[PDB]
């Protein structure tokens, strides 16, 4: 294996992790700005500034994890994998809420029960948040359990569970992130076959921009998924022979993502 | 004839507006800032006023 | 007869100016150039104020500045306590287009009006405890601007229709009528003896009154665009408008032509509203640049700027011991600002 | 601590008056609002009462939403001095009498009728308030300019006119004529529509109308856009 | 206005009580409900308090337990119930409403009362004047007495003023020691500083007879004086 290409890629996830690092800056600056001047926010600004502050805890834990496993240098705390198992299915669940609430508020059923519950979603959005938090919390709590246990043994079978309580844990939130953005592209795509007569200048432009911007995101999350996963099983995959090439791929996933919410907020665009 | 008669009640306005005393606008600047010059020194929005006073503080 | 009837007033309207030519002798810069300036000016928010959900049009201190009521276009009259931020009242309206608001000098009775042409009464202190309308005076042709008590029992209005009005609440009926502008009036300020009053209109006007004969006393220009505010001076014996054009200017009585003009460069938007400092020295207004300016009166030079809201400043109040500045603009909100020792 | 006991009493009911305020807002959000204009000759009195003082105020629910029409053509005042209490409405129903260019105005008879809908719409729609406002357009009296275009043709009012003297011909023309002046024709959608006896149709499209608008602005709100 | 109670009469030890307050003639919710009994030869004492959207409730330490308040808005009513009655609870209880906020007026309006006859720390308000003789057009001043000052930062001292007469319901003169109710005419003053309170009435008329009654509404344990007894 060549030097060059492992210094190329130093540097060219050097450089992803200080772009994502500062987007998420200037994200929860401009945010928390505005929501203690305003005393009140809309809640895609909420779940933006959630997803700010989950990106800046993991990329730092995914620095000092990657210098610590390369240069095996002082062997210490440094293999930090819990708060990253924490922080990403953390990222899961926000980002899952994210795309739940672009199918409620965009539908255009007005039931009064449906009208109910979806002002009480607005009146509470901030429990709602504590909830994910919660069911973030409970879920992680087994690895903890299983990380122990094999600690203990140190100092198959038991990882093998650890392995099953990994995939379960991150396969709750996708199906919830499918399901709501397929009914979305759905729903507009029906809107878009049959709204043809309703002139086209406003309408049909908003309308294709909204479904291109679902399909980039949705191709974008599905990757970083499949990376992850593969990553998770690392038979295939050796990581020990292959780090920084891997590394920068899964970061420029992450930086496409960051990238896009930056520049989709209403009220950024707003400011500016 | 309306027009007539707004400009007859124009010209009679006119002729009261006319006959009113008036006088130089030098002791009336003098008068203006005289006032202010008299309350001057209980003035909140000017003169600084102690904490523990403060309605608001 | 109209060649000569038009003939003899422009005769007149040349004899008036050269009056007014006979009259000026010196400006007022030449007496206030020696005077020792105001300095820098910094206020700030000590308490703000929430609860509407829509543009604030109007707000007016009470008599023991301790009171405030507010008006917004989501249909509420709330009263405030500015000392702790409480609600001690929020009366439900019939018509959200409101425009003005008032408190009498006594405390019992507050005033409202609008687009719908008719000004509403409303009394605060009864048996049964809740707020209860109590007139409602009809009779102008065109929306209410602005509304001042008078003695708990007489009311004085200006409206779009070219038109003030006083009347009478028991019998509910006017009492006289003044007329004699072109375009519709949007302001007027009491004098503090209660015996004349000013009015500004669109047709960049101003005018008195007399309150009981009932008859035009002074006509006063020199502004090109509508008149958007006025204010009295605390003497009595002098005036501030607010126009639409970037400038203000000061007016004397007992001399009809103009003292001072306050204007820059780089403000270009107009004046929303304007009022005075008990003292007379401090002239404040509320701009289109989303923030309210300070003004020395017998300097005009700026010396403070207070900024802080996201909109439009529509509505400026000082209280009658001066301790405290009320400011409204349309982010729905309200805030009151005192400077610190 | 340090507060009396009637400082309590009062911190509750301020808390009593903040929670009505809130419900207040709630039930009044949920609510579509229209503004009517166009030149008081015709068409303005019979769509109002299609649906079934200085201001009129109307209300109807139709498919589970509330509409607020609100009428005001009878203040008689300068309109730039009142015409930003409006901003922020759904839209604004504006009508034109159609069969009136070869009817003449009583004051300047050399100046028509449709030139003065013409100032009126170019007024109207490139106005500082309303740039995101759409704007919902009511052609007025079509059997009487079906029965009036059979006799004369648009060189009255439109000497640069050609084509047909035929009806669909010259609404079409009228209609892009119309259309024509615009200019922001990034945001605004203008849509058209030529009125019949049946008001159940009406209702109908302003109904699509406005379901366009709210859904573009949630779409506006969710930063999809 | 009007407050018309009912219930009450003889009861046998050991049983319970329900007493009723309904009101007529002015708006409710938004005001605040307390009651108030009656000793047979003696001052009155407090027993109970709701607050208006049914908030807070405060009651005595003399009929913790088994003493409920309740009230029911929309039907504009109130209700008592008592439980475990003796020979304590032989008393004629009073309906009284109070509304708080900026410049109101507590204690405005009181009702007539129901009889309950059974078979076999706190601030202290002491006024010891017990009965003077006057004579109509003389003037006469009343003093009452405290332990702990009544006057709190926010400016404001807390004491009340009652009046009742020989077959009546008390009536309210005087409240945060300065300031006159509706109805009420000017002869009547009040004054005082820290702990001695004085009220004055210059001209007296043939209706000023009965007992004068001074109230702290400080501390929510609300104590009532020895009261003051005028005659002829
Ligand atoms: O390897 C153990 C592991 C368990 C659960 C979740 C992530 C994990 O490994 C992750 O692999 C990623 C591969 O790009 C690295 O970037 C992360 O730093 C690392 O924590």
């Amino acid at each position: 294996i060549p030097i060059q290409l492992t210094v190329f890629f130093m540097i060219i996830y050097v450089l992803e992790s200080l772009t994502i690092i500062v987007q998420s800056s200037l994200i929860v600056a401009v945010l928390g700005r505005e929501w203690l001047q305003v005393r009140r926010l809309m809640p895609v600004d909420m779940i933006l500034i959630s997803l700010g502050i989950s990106r800046f805890c993991l990329q730092w834990a995914s620095m000092l994890n990657n210098f610590c496993s390369y240069f095996n240098l002082n062997y210490v705390l440094c293999n930090l994998t819990i708060t990253w198992e924490f922080f990403n299915i953390l990222t899961f669940w926000l980002n899952s809420l994210l795309t739940v609430f672009y199918c409620i508020k965009v539908s255009s059923f007005t039931h009064h029960i449906f009208l109910w519950l979806r002002w009480r979603i607005l009146r509470l959005f901030p429990w709602i948040l504590l909830g994910c938090l919660m069911i973030t919390c409970v879920t992680i709590i087994p690895s903890a359990i299983g990380n122990y246990i094999q600690i203990q043994l140190l100092t198959e079978n038991f990882h093998q569970y650890q392995f099953q309580a990994h995939t379960v844990a991150l396969v709750i939130p996708f199906i919830l992130f499918l399901a709501s953005t397929i009914f979305l592209m759905a729903s507009l795509t029906k809107q878009i076959q049959h709204h043809s007569t309703g002139h086209c200048n406003p309408s049909m432009k908003a309308r294709f921009t909204a479904l291109r911007s679902l399909a980039v995101l949705f191709i974008v999350f599905t990757s970083y998924f499949l990376t992850i996963l593969i990553t998770i099983i690392g038979t295939l995959f050796d990581k020990r022979c292959w780090l920084w090439v891997w590394e920068a791929f899964v970061y420029a996933f992450i930086l496409m993502h960051s990238t896009s919410l930056m520049l989709s907020s209403p009220t950024l665009k707003r400011i500016l | 004839t309306a027009s007539i008669a707004q400009a007859r009640k124009l010209v009679e306005q006119l002729k009261m507006e006319a006959n009113i005393d008036r006088i130089k606008v030098s002791k009336a600047a003098a008068d203006l800032m005289a006032y202010c010059e008299a309350h001057a020194k209980e003035d909140p929005l000017l003169t600084p006023v102690p904490a523990s006073e403060n309605p608001f503080r | 007869e109209l060649d000569q009837l038009r003939q003899e007033a422009e005769q007149l309207k040349n004899q008036i100016r050269d009056a007014r030519k006979a009259c000026a002798d010196a400006t007022l810069s030449q007496i206030t150039n020696n005077i020792d300036p105001v300095g820098r000016i910094q206020m700030r928010t000590r308490r703000t104020l929430r609860g509407h959900l829509a543009k604030i049009y109007a707000m007016h201190w009470g008599t023991d500045s301790r009171l405030l009521v507010s008006a917004s276009q989501d249909g509420k009259l709330i009263i405030w306590d500015s000392y702790t931020t409480n609600k001690v009242h929020a009366i439900p309206l019939r018509s959200s287009w409101v425009m003005t608001c008032a408190y009498a000098p006594s405390g019992n009775y507050v005033a409202c009006g609008g687009l719908d042409n008719i000004c509403s009464i409303y009394n605060l202190k009864t048996r049964e405890g809740n707020v209860r309308v109590s007139r409602e005076l009809a009779g102008h042709t065109g929306y209410l601007s602005c509304c001042r008590f008078l003695d708990d029992n007489q009311i004085v209005t200006s409206s779009g229709d070219t038109t003030c009005a006083l009347w009478d609440i028991e019998t509910g009926q006017q009492t006289t009528t003044f007329t004699g502008h072109t375009g519709d009036v949007m302001s007027l300020s009491l004098a503090p003896d209660t015996r004349l009053f000013v009015s500004g209109a669109c047709d960049a006007s101003a005018k008195l009154w007399d309150v009981r004969e009932g008859m035009c006393r002074q006509t006063f220009t020199g502004h090109e665009s509508d008149i958007n505010a006025i204010c009295f001076f605390p003497n009595g014996n002098a005036f501030a408008t607010g126009s639409d054009d970037a400038t203000c200017r000061l007016f004397d009585l007992r001399a009809d032509q103009e003292l001072m003009t306050y204007s820059h460069d780089n403000i270009i938007c107009g004046i929303t509203s304007v009022s005075f400092s008990k003292s007379g020295r401090l002239l404040l207004a509320g701009y289109d640049d989303f923030n309210c300016n300070v003004w020395d009166a017998l300097k005009a030079d700026r010396a403070g700027v207070l900024a802080g809201h996201d909109n439009r400043v529509s509505c400026l109040g000082v209280t009658d011991d001066g301790m405290a500045v009320a400011t409204g603009s349309w982010d729905s909100f309200l805030k009151i600002w005192n400077g610190s020792s | 601590c340090t507060l009396s006991a009637e400082d309590k009493a009062a911190v509750e009911r301020s808390k009593m008056i903040d929670r009505n305020l809130r419900e207040d807002g709630e039930k009044a959000a949920r609510e579509v609002k229209l503004l009517l204009l166009g030149a008081g000759e015709s068409g303005k009195s019979t769509i109002v009462k299609q649906m079934k003082t200085g201001i009129v105020e109307t209300h109807f629910t139709f498919k589970d939403l509330h509409f607020k029409m609100f009428d005001v053509g009878g203040q008689r005042s300068e309109r730039k001095k009142w015409i930003h209490c409006f901003e922020g409405v759904t839209a604004i129903i504006f009508c034109v009498a159609l069969s009136d260019y070869d009817l003449v105005l009583a004051e300047d008879e050399e100046m028509n009728r449709m030139h003065e809908s013409m100032k009126l719409f170019d007024s109207i729609c490139n106005n500082k308030w309303f740039t995101d406002t759409s704007i919902i357009l009511f052609l007025n009296k079509k059997d009487l300019f079906e029965e009036k275009i059979k006799k004369s043709p648009l060189t009255i009012c439109y000497p640069e006119y050609a084509g047909s003297n035929t009806y669909e011909e010259a609404a079409a023309y009228i209609q892009c004529q119309f259309e024509d002046l615009n200019k922001r024709k990034d945001t605004k959608e203008i849509y058209t529509h030529f009125t019949c006896a049946t008001d159940t149709k009406n209702v109908q499209f302003v109904f699509d109308a406005v379901t366009d608008v709210i859904i573009k602005n949630n779409l506006k709100d969710c930063g999809l856009f | 206005v009007q407050l018309v109670e009912s219930g009450g009469g003889l009861v046998q030890p050991g049983g319970s009580r329900k007493l009723s307050c309904s009101a007529s003639g002015f708006a409710f919710s938004s005001f605040g409900m307390h009651w108030v009994r009656q000793a047979p030869e003696k001052g009155l004492e407090w027993v109970a308090y709701i607050s208006s959207g049914s908030g807070t409730i405060y009651y005595a330490d003399t009929v913790k337990g088994r003493f409920t308040i309740s009230r029911d808005d929309p039907k504009n009513t109130l209700f008592l119930q008592m439980t475990s009655l003796r020979s304590e609870d032989t008393a004629m209880y009073y309906c009284v409403r109070s509304i708080y906020y900026y410049g109101s007026s507590p204690f405005d309006f009181w009702g007539q009362g129901t009889t309950l006859t059974v078979s076999s720390s706190d601030i202290v308000m002491t006024q010891a004047t017990s009965s003077v003789p006057v004579t109509p057009g003389e003037s006469v001043s009343i003093s009452c007495r405290s332990s702990k000052s009544l006057l709190h930062s926010n400016g404001n001292t807390y004491l009340y003023w009652f009046l009742q007469r020989p077959g009546q319901s008390p009536q309210l003169l005087i409240y945060r020691m300065s300031n006159l109710a509706s109805g009420v005419p000017d002869r009547f003053s009040g004054s005082g500083s820290g702990t001695a309170f004085t009220l004055t009435i210059s001209r007296l008329e043939a209706e000023d007879v009965g007992v004068y009654y001074c109230m702290q509404h400080l501390e929510y344990p609300l104590t009532f004086g020895a009261g003051t007894k005028l005659e002829l």
